Order: structure tokens, then sequence, then C-alpha cells
């Protein structure tokens, strides 16, 4: 309380070194000539099961889309979204869209790189795959709870054509649903549904719209898991929870012990930690070693980069000191999809023949998810404690600097949600 | 003398601060004893 | 340090703290021994059983500190290192026998009312201190309690903490654990009829235990904090390495690497 728990700033102290002056740098001569291509192929697929190749482009996307959604938000905002409601979303919509304005969207989310991977691969394989997918994800039971709705919305006016109607519902379990934006009562009786259907989940699903809207995407997603290894309350405590090199807060810190996967990554410089939830599914837990190393891990995050984290991990007893929190966003990810590509979608001019025989402007992509974490779980993991103990700081890995955390599905590698926690006492 | 300090390692490769070490600046050199040192000195009481 | 107190700004000048750099935190004790030269338990540095092997640029010392977590300015002097030393018959395997190592620092450092080296042992002062009943004096900031205190922890110090402990008989200290003691090691702390208590505990591990000598009134290190089972438990003792048992190491390293 009466005492500061201060970040040092070891570039800023050292400079004030005597020998900081003498420092001899390298000047920015002529001319070099030098380079190395580039080109990152797949040869992530060897041994990748069919849904694991596409959900490892999804992932693909999924990184390059954060890298986008990221610079849209501060530094110090807390980030949270569901890739596989985004990808799946795109796939469905696509299922209508014809020419350039489906090329975009097929190139964009990588659909154009799974159907070149094999000669027995066509974009039917894609909405296939999408269907048995949503199928086992949205569609049964393994542990967690995960609610979620991802339909598509036009206005009244704009009739829908049967084929795509009778598709999206074939291949996605969803909806191309009919809509009256500009009537208030359409909207309480819609937003009542969703609620009764995700049991009280998924609430105020179409709220503050745009009256005079065409058409949108919605995609609202609600999880919460249970640890295999629950933490166990008694051990919840407060503790600093480091903002920026200058900040820190208090937040109920969570703290367990138990044989986790965890490694260190020297190329990204940061630390890696996976926590297992019932069901098959697990988060992946990245902290960078420093403050200003958050913005580079960022850059660099691809499929293969966790290929890597995930080979070069080891289990090991250790304590885990891991913040409670929620998240709760609401987005509209149009301009992010803009800005990597997907343009004509967006554009009146766009071609959606599929969808409708008359032109229709989509200006919202609505993506909201929720997610909570606290420390329940199934249970136990033994509370040993024993002899020989070298008295050094123990080994622990604590998660108490903004971080970064990947939620995958095992089986299908499917990157289910992504998020950036900066700070874990707002949402 | 018994009571001086006689010096171990070579400077040059030790560094210096021999010659002077174990004596507190805030309390040998100012003639200050902690609160504690007493104890220590009590238990040094023979073997 | 366990059922120790708060020590008196500048009462342990040669205390040194050992952190990570990268990410910051505090991970042992140490001390002081010359501008140059650092003293610490080996294991602080190389334990493979917790995947602990750190290089010289993993660290940074801090010198000169009383609270443990405020950046104490124009006090506290920050350091690198330049190279680490562990003692080449390291046992880590099975009693942490001849757990010491010397780092030496990346650039001297200059001495103040709150940076000041310890002594090191002679043979006639190791031989007159070290017997059954003489204290020691342990300094750390490592944890308070052994034990979790539900919704709270273990407990920090917000200040280094110091306590006074008796050593105790070899007879005694074979007696406590099923662990193999050796003669490069020693223990020390309170007997269960004794009355008083205190103990190192986590985070303490590198710390020094001193002795003021009454022959010359200087402070001399006597010992390191290594082991034990468990901080402060009644019938057992917190063990130290026997640092004069191992000053001919030192001397070695010092020769061939100290300029
Ligand atoms: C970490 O410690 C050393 C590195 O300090 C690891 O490997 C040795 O590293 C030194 C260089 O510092 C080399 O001289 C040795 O040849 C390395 N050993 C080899 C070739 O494998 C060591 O593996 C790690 N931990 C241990 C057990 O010391
Ligand atoms: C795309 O993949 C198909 C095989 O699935 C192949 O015929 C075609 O040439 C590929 N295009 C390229 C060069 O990416
Ligand atoms: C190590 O054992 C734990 C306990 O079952 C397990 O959860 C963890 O995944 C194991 N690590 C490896 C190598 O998979
Ligand atoms: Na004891």
């Amino acid at each position: 309380g009466e005492e500061d728990d201060d970040y040092l700033d070891l570039e800023k102290i050292f400079s004030e070194d005597d020998d900081y002056i003498d420092i001899v740098d390298s000047l920015s001569v002529s001319p070099t000539d030098s380079d190395v291509s580039a080109g990152n192929i797949l040869q992530l697929f060897h041994g990748k099961s069919r849904i694991q190749r596409l959900n490892i482009l999804n992932a693909k996307f999924a990184f390059n889309l954060y890298r986008v959604l990221k610079d849209q938000v501060n530094t110090f905002d807390n980030i949270f979204i569901a890739p596989v409601g985004i990808s799946t979303a795109m796939g469905m919509i696509s299922l209508g869209l014809k020419g350039e304005t489906h090329e975009q969207v097929h190139s964009i989310l990588h659909f154009k790189d799974f159907v070149n991977a094999s000669s027995k691969y066509e974009i039917t394989t894609i909405h296939n795959l999408f269907r048995k997918l949503t199928h086992r994800l949205f569609r049964r039971n393994f542990g967690y709870t995960l609610r979620s709705v991802n339909d598509l919305y036009i206005q009244k006016q704009f009739p829908i054509l049967l084929d795509f109607k009778t598709k999206v519902r074939e291949y996605y379990f969803a909806e191309a649903q009919i809509a009256d934006f500009s009537d208030p009562a359409f909207i309480s009786k819609t937003n009542n549904h969703i609620m009764k259907l995700t049991k009280g989940l998924i609430k105020d699903a179409l709220e503050n719209i745009d009256p005079a809207t065409q058409m949108m995407i919605l995609n609202c997603i609600y999880f919460k898991g249970s640890w295999v290894n629950k933490f166990p309350v008694e051990m919840t405590h407060n503790h600093n929870f480091r903002l920026n090199e200058r900040e820190v807060v208090k937040v109920s810190m969570m703290q367990t012990k138990g044989n986790f996967l965890a490694a260190n990554d020297q190329e990204l410089d940061c630390d890696i930690l996976q926590l297992e939830y019932v069901g098959g599914i697990s988060m992946l837990i990245v902290v960078p070693h420093k403050m200003s190393g958050m913005k580079t891990l960022e850059a660099q995050l691809t499929p293969r980069v966790v290929e890597r984290w995930q080979k070069s991990m080891t289990n090991r007893t250790r304590e885990v000191l891991l913040p409670k929190f929620k998240l709760e966003k609401n987005y509209n990810l149009v301009e992010s999809l803009k800005l990597m590509g997907i343009r004509m979608l967006f554009d009146k001019n766009g071609n959606m023949a599929g969808i409708s025989d008359q032109r229709i402007a989509i200006d919202l992509f609505k993506h909201q998810g929720t997610i909570t974490v606290n420390e329940e779980g199934t249970q136990a993991t033994t509370v040993t404690t024993v002899g020989f103990m070298p008295l050094s700081t123990q080994v622990r890995f604590t998660v108490d600097r903004p971080f970064l955390f990947l939620i995958y599905e095992h089986r299908t590698s499917c990157l289910l949600f992504m998020g950036r926690v900066a700070n874990p006492s707002r949402s | 003398a018994t009571s001086e300090y006689q010096t171990f390692f070579n400077p040059r490769t030790f560094g210096s601060g021999e010659a002077d070490c174990g004596l507190r600046p805030l309390f040998e050199k100012k003639s200050l004893e902690d609160k504690t040192e007493r104890e220590l000195l009590e238990s040094y009481i023979d073997g | 340090i366990v059922e120790g107190s708060d020590a008196e700004i500048g009462m342990s000048p040669w205390q040194v703290m050992l952190f990570r750099k990268s990410p910051q935190e505090l991970l042992c004790g140490a001390s002081l021994i010359s501008d140059r030269w650092v003293l610490t338990a080996a294991h602080c540095l190389l334990y493979p059983p917790w995947d602990k092997n750190f290089t010289e640029n993993d660290l940074l010392v801090r010198i000169g500190k009383h609270s443990r977590t405020r950046y104490e300015r124009n006090i506290e002097k920050i350091s690198m290192l330049e190279k680490i030393y562990i003692h080449p018959r390291y046992n880590w395997r099975e009693n942490l026998d001849r757990d010491i190592a010397l780092m030496k620092l990346k650039k001297p450092v200059a001495f103040s009312d709150y940076i000041h080296p310890v002594c090191l042992p002679d043979r006639e002062t190791a031989a007159s201190l070290l017997q059954a009943g003489y204290k020691g004096r342990v300094t750390g900031w490592g944890n308070l309690k052994e034990t979790w205190t539900a919704n709270v922890g273990k407990g920090q110090p917000s200040v280094l903490q110091v306590v006074n402990l008796p050593i105790v008989e070899r007879p005694v200290c074979k007696d406590s654990t099923r662990i193999r003691i050796t003669d490069n090691m020693f223990c020390a702390g309170y007997k269960p009829d004794e009355g008083k208590r205190g103990d190192a505990c986590e985070g303490d591990a590198g710390g020094p235990f001193v002795m003021k000598s009454p022959f010359n009134n200087r402070w001399y290190q006597m010992g390191i904090v290594s082991w034990g089972e468990g901080c402060d438990r009644d019938g057992k003792y917190g063990f130290y390495t026997h640092v004069f048992r191992l000053k001919k190491w030192i001397q070695k390293v010092i020769d061939q690497f100290g300029e």
C-alpha cells in the first residue's frame, strides 16, 4: 500500500552510464544491394487432416485480421474476437457472391489456397467442411458453454433468392433472415427471440442499428469453459497487474499448481503457457518478455509460429498466476475487412446476384463476443508439499502483464477465439 | 596488532574494498550499533 | 525471512538482490565482497529440476537496496554481469553440496553509505566463530511464511528483513533430515525447546549468513542461504553453504578472471 512496485526502465538507467557517449554506431553507406525472397508455403499441411488444413488457413486469415483490427483501437484496450465465426460468416456469405466480388473474399479468407492445396479439393469442400465444423462446435455439447448466432438480416424490400436461402441453411445451419430495421417492434421481438433461443446468453443482438440498413451480418458468441485443473478459490488474491512501464493496477489474481505445458520463445522473446479446458479445447497464453515487445509479437503471429510453440512446450509442475477477467466486445468488421482487400462486397456496385435480384448495400458486420474467465473447473490436482526445498524463488508462470490468448479446439485445430488482455479490470 | 584486518586477495584481480571490508558507514564508522548486533556478541559469550 | 524484523537503513550494505533482466523479477539474494565481485548460491543460477540455467545476460544485480519493490533513485545501484562462475563440483542432484557461485560485475561499483563489501573469513576467525550456540545473522526479501494465507498469499516484506539465528551441532543437523549432509554445509536455527524462532524462506537463497567478529569488530560472511525443508518448522533447520571451506575455490576463480 505505502509501497511502489516500480518497473525498471533499463535503457534510461544505463544511458546515464559514463561510456554512453563513446558508443560507435554504424554509418548508412552509399549503396549495398541484397535481399531474400519470401513464399510462406504451407508445408504445415503434411500429416494434417482435411479440417485442420482449412483451420490452419482460417487462422492465417484471423491473425491478419487481428493485425488490422488492433490498429483501430488503443494499445491499452482489451481485444476479443471469435475467428471461426468470422470465417464461417464469409464462407456463408460467399454462397451468394459472383465474379470478382466473390474472388476477393475467397482470396483474402484464404479459401483459394485451400482449394489449391489438393487435387481433390473444390469450393464445395469448403462449404462441406464448414457444415461439419459448425455441427461439432455449436450443435454438440462437449463440456463447455458455446452459444452463438451467425445469420444475415436483409431488409424486407429486397426478397432473398430461394437457392441462397436454402444453401445458407443447409451448409451453415444458419439463416438469411427477412428484416425490417425501421420497425422497433421487429427489433424487440427479434432480440427477445434470440434471447430465448440462446437461453439468455445472447442479448440485444439487434440493438442500435441504422433503421435504413439494407443488409447486415450478425455474429454473436458467448463462451465459458471449465478448467481441467481448477484454480482453488482460496488462492485468489489481489495482485499487481502491470499496465505499462509506469502504471500498475490491483486485480483479482487466480493461482494454482499443477503440470502444465509451457515454453520460452527466444525468437519472439515471449513466454507461452497452455491451459486445458474440459471438452478438448485449450487456452494458449502468450506473454512477451518486454512490455514494448507486444507490437512485434502481434506483428509476427502466424500459424507457423503457433505450431513451433506447440512442439517446443514441455510438461512440468509449476505454479500459475492468471487474472480472472471478462471481455465483452462489439465490433463492426466492415472497415477492417475493406483494409484487408475485401471491398466490392461492401460497395453497392459489388456483385451479390446470388443473394437478391435487387442491389443490396452491406455496411454492417456485427461481431460481438463475450468470454468469462474465472477459477471454475472440474477439480483437484493434489495439494502436495514435502521436504527438500532449495530456497531460491520457485518456477512460476506469472501472467501479470498485458498478454494475448488463443483458444483452440484440439481435434480440428480450430481457432475459436483470440484476444488481448491489456487490463483485466476492464471488459 | 590482532585487532587489525589482514588482506587475503590481490586488489589487481579482486578489485578495491577488502582493506575496509565489514565496516558499515552508517554504524561502525559512526560509532553506532544496530538494534540487534548486541545479541550476537552475547552469544559469543564463549565456548 | 520468517519471524524476523525490518532491517535498519544501511544495516546490511553488502546485501545484493539478484534480478531476472527480462521479464523483471526478484530471483535470490547475494552479497558484495569487493567493488566487482558478488557471491551467491549456485542453485540460484543453475538448477535443472526447475529448468534454471541462467547466463550473464539474463541477469541484473541491484545493490544498496532497502525497499523490496521501489526503485531507490540515487541510492541503489543497478549493474549488469560480465560473467558467472559456478563451483565445478556443485551437486544439484542430491544435496546441493558446494552450493556456491561468483558473479563479476560488468563495471566496478562505487561504494557509499548504502553500498559496502562484507569480509570473507580467514581460517582462525572461521575456526573460532563456527561453533554451536554462536549466533549469525540472515537477511533477505524472501517470503515471510511457508504456508499460504487464504486469499492473500504467503506474504512478502516491504523492506529488507533480518533475523539472528544460532549455529547448530552437526549431530542434531544430521538427525533432523534424511538428506545427506556434508562438511561443506552447516545448519542454523532454534531448537524446539528454545522458544524463539526464525528462518530463511523462499527467495532468500544466495543471501549471506554473517557474524560480527569479537576480535576485530568487522562483519564476516560465514555462509550462504542454501536450503531447508519448509520454513520455520519445529525440529528442522536451514542449511547454509560453508564459505570458508570453499575459499580456495573463490581465490582461484578471482585470480584467473578478476583482471
Ligand atoms: C545451459 O547451460 C549451458 C550453456 O551455458 C548449456 O550448454 C553448454 O553451454 C556451454 C556454453 O556456455 C558450452 O560450452 C557447452 O558445450 C554446452 N553443452 C553442450 C554442447 O550441450 C547446458 O546444456 C544448459 N544447462 C546445463 C545442463 O548446463
Ligand atoms: C492451384 O491448385 C491446382 C491444383 O489443386 C493447380 O492445378 C493450379 O495450377 C494451382 N495454381 C497455382 C499455381 O497456385
Ligand atoms: C503432462 O501430464 C499432464 C497431466 O495429465 C498433462 O495434462 C500434460 O498434457 C502432460 N504433458 C504432455 C507431455 O502432454
Ligand atoms: Na529451526
